[PDB]
């Protein structure tokens, strides 16, 4: 992962890339979201949309974004290199991400990472030869009470075990999609031993409103 | 800016030639490397006039106070918006 | 009142916190949301700010700044520039997952709080900044915003009050530094997540140079309930200057990791033993607790017994409440490896603008890897303390303090363990 670009035959300014017309309409909605005189504020969502169209960011989406939004291409390069969610290298179809921060390392995410590594036959930062998986290691993903967890594309898979995540990878290899949620008895974030709080029904409107309102 | 505090008196640069043996810079000026430091302009002028040297005085150039503000980098309707920070 | 804890289910603001009821508009109006909003928007911005000030609410982002005064900083006549509320839902701090649940299960409370907060300071619109990885949560929030738009609750002639207010949702691109307010303001504008300096404060120059107020999701989603139930009701919980309820995320080496609403001055031991099901291996197996996520220094087992979970009871215990995220490590935790992992996390998520963090966080990462391996002499413990003192207070933003604090806490509470590990390596190697 280098922060300088060399013009490969697969990644050059002459690489064909353009937005589909519905993506052009979405881009114009994104631009219309922001005030006039600040059309440069739409660099992030248009670039994200270009990635979701293409799967990765060559140096043809960045200059296309710079031409569409009327900004210097150096600013688009800065934005692409600053943020970790922009893939400047072609990743596989399924971008597996394993969070190994302390709230997840305490609940043994290393076992999950080792199980994935010895299931797919690759290491961290490596892709499968048939371009179907990509395993990288990330920071905290905002589901620390559901630790350990992985994220595959837009789907959060939480409360995982090595056998369960091996079955998840097997489901993805067959073309199926799994259910993006916790895999234990809990549903979203409640304790596994039942609800300690909020067992009463909500009181509905008009309850406890102060006088004079 | 600590080197721009004192006035200096120097002399004009005369001929320097190459040495036939070793290529060093030979000169015939005794006053080639001689400079003098004065606290004010008037003392330098008095010292130059005392020794009978014709002098040229060039005035001290000091930078004008600018108007620097951090909030101008993020103006709402001005051209002084920074492209990146 | 002196004894705190055990909040009743009638007093909890976030009903449907666990997602067991309907999160859409029909489910929102069956619980109390969007009630008498026309009267709230008509009674006045000064009245709303006074109700917030009387509640004693402090900022739930982690700073603990009083939200009434911070929202009253924007009560000034406009000089022609628009005014903006920006709700921050980045939530990149480890141990914290409350705002994700608030977005996923209660988006209508958030957008009602957005409308009330926009009326409170005369804001023109709302730019809800959400994390890049929270795709489904952002989609649920957009669905709820569309449902509120189609019913006329927000938008043109909001709730039949004559007030003009839009809500916009933007998405990040995976940067923890974008959680900072000025860094978020720079990230919305199409730049990098490099924080600005103060002054200028966001109330004077914010997004696009306009006046802007950055507020947390948890300090926004309670404003309609504060304005409806009453400020004194919200101030009747907790100690003085710690009024109100709070979402706590208990994670780590516990029996049941969970997110639970509770009173502000609940003891940590009572919270763990009542809502988390206890420490894995019992309370005697406890080694350390991080009270407020990775930015706050840890506390050991002996301190952790009789400390209330509010701002002052942790400030006097040389730590902070932070995001109110309790990480529990029992005696089977290599605590040096955990703190080294935290320093590595702060190394990765640093914008690199100002040089003390940019150099010294990598410096502490290197010396902490060497400390975990034990390849050191006892003098660089005090050298690392000096380095952490050199970073804390000399940076643009507060990530430098957030990376210096765990190192200082680990040194102060566990220097004998570092010394014995290092001398064991020195004995076994030579
Ligand atoms: N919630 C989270 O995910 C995280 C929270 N934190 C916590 O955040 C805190 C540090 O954040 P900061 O924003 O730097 O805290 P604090 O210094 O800035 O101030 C909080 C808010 O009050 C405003 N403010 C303060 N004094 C002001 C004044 N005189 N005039 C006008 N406005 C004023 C600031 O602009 C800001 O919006 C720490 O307590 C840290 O533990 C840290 C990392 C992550
Ligand atoms: C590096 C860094 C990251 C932060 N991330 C968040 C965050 O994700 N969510 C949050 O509410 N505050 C975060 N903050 C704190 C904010 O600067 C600010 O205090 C908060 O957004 C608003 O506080 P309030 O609750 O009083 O409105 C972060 C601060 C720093 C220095
Ligand atoms: S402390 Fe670090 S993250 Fe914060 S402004 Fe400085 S370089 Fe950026
Ligand atoms: S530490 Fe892994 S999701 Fe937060």
């Amino acid at each position: 992962a280098l922060f300088v670009h060399r013009d490969t035959p697969k990644n050059n300014p002459e690489t064909p890339f353009d937005f589909t017309p519905e993506n052009y309409k979405r881009i114009e909605a994104i631009v219309k979201n922001y005030p006039e005189g600040h059309k440069a504020a739409a660099v992030l969502p248009v670039l994200d949309l270009a990635q979701r169209q293409n799967g990765w960011l060559p140096i043809s989406a960045m200059n296309k974004v710079a031409e569409i939004l009327q900004v210097p291409p150096m600013r688009v390069y800065e934005v692409a290199t600053f943020y970790t969610m922009y893939n400047r290298k072609p990743v596989g179809k399924y971008h597996i991400q394993v969070c190994t921060t302390t709230p997840c390392m305490l609940r043994n995410s290393d076992s999950i990472l080792e199980a994935i590594q010895k299931k797919l036959g690759i290491k961290v930062g490596e892709t499968t030869p048939d371009k179907l998986f990509t395993l990288i290691e990330v920071e905290c993903l905002g589901a620390c009470v559901n630790a350990p967890m992985v994220q595959i594309n837009d789907n959060y898979y939480e409360d995982l075990t090595p056998k369960d995540i091996e079955e998840i990878i097997d489901e993805l290899k067959a073309g199926k999609i799994p259910k993006p949620g916790p895999r234990s008895g809990r549903f979203s974030c409640e304790p596994a031993g039942g609800l300690t709080s909020l067992t009463e029904p909500p009181k509905g409107p008009g309850f406890g409103v102060q006088a004079g309102l | 800016v600590n080197n721009t505090k004192k006035w200096k008196m120097e002399f004009d640069t005369r001929e320097r030639w190459e040495n036939p043996l070793m290529g060093w810079a030979s000169t015939a000026d005794p006053l080639s490397n001689l400079v003098l430091t004065f606290s004010t302009k008037e003392d330098a002028i008095a010292f130059a006039e005392k020794n009978g040297w014709s002098y040229d005085v060039e005035e001290r150039k000091v930078p004008k106070p600018k108007s620097k503000s951090y909030g101008a980098n993020f103006s709402w309707n001005k051209r002084t918006r920074v492209s990146t920070k | 009142k002196t004894s705190f804890g055990s909040l009743k289910d009638e007093d909890r603001i976030f009903t449907n916190l666990y997602g067991r009821h309907d999160w859409r508009l029909k489910g929102a109006q069956s619980r109390g949301d969007w009630y008498k909003t026309k009267e709230i928007l008509l009674k006045g911005p000064d009245w709303i700010l006074g109700e917030v000030k009387t509640s004693g609410l402090r900022g739930r982002g982690g700073a603990g700044f009083p939200t009434g005064l911070k929202w009253s900083f924007m009560n000034k006549p406009s000089d022609g520039r628009p005014k903006y509320l920006v709700v921050n839902a980045d939530e990149g701090e480890p141990g914290t997952c409350k705002d994700r649940e608030i977005i996923r299960h209660d988006p209508h409370k958030l957008v009602e709080g957005c409308l009330v907060g926009g009326r409170a300071m005369g804001a023109r619109a709302a730019y809800i900044y959400i994390r890049g990885e929270f795709y489904n949560e952002a989609s649920n929030l957009q669905v709820a915003i569309r449902e509120a738009y189609e019913a006329g609750l927000i938008g043109k002639n909001a709730c039949g009050s004559g007030y003009d207010f839009d809500v916009f949702v933007v998405r990040g691109a995976g940067a923890y530094i974008c959680g900072e307010e000025t860094a978020l303001i720079e990230s919305i504008e199409g730049k990098q997540g490099k924080p600005r300096l103060k002054p200028p404060f966001p109330a004077d120059v914010g997004v696009f140079g306009c006046p802007t107020t950055v507020a947390n999701v948890e300090t926004v989603a309670v404003s309609p309930t504060i304005c409806r139930r009453g400020g004194a009701w919200f101030a009747s919980f907790g100690r003085e200057r710690n009024s109100g309820t709070k979402l706590f995320n208990i994670s780590g080496h516990v029996n049941n990791p969970c997110t639970v609403e509770e009173e502000m001055s609940v003891p940590l031991k009572e919270l763990i033993e009542k809502h988390a099901g206890g420490v894995t291996g019992g309370w005697d197996n406890l080694l350390a607790v991080i009270p407020g996520g990775s930015s706050t220094p840890l506390i050991p087992k002996s301190v952790c017994e009789t400390v209330l979970m509010d701002f002052d009871a942790l400030i006097q215990a040389q730590t902070g409440l932070g995001t109110a995220a309790v990480i529990v490590m029992d005696r089977s935790t290599d605590i040096v490896k955990a703190i080294a992992r935290l320093i590595e996390f702060y190394k990765h998520e640093s914008c690199g603008q100002c040089t003390p963090c940019r150099e010294g966080v990598d410096w502490m990462n290197k010396v902490m890897a060497r400390f975990v391996r034990g390849d050191a002499r006892p003098a660089e413990i005090d050298s690392l303390w000096e380095i952490s003192k050199q970073i804390e207070g000399h940076t643009i933003c507060a990530l430098g303090d957030g990376a210096a604090w765990p190192v200082q806490g680990l040194i102060r509470h566990f220097r004998p363990e570092l010394e014995e590990r290092m001398q064991r390596f020195a004995q076994q190697h030579q």
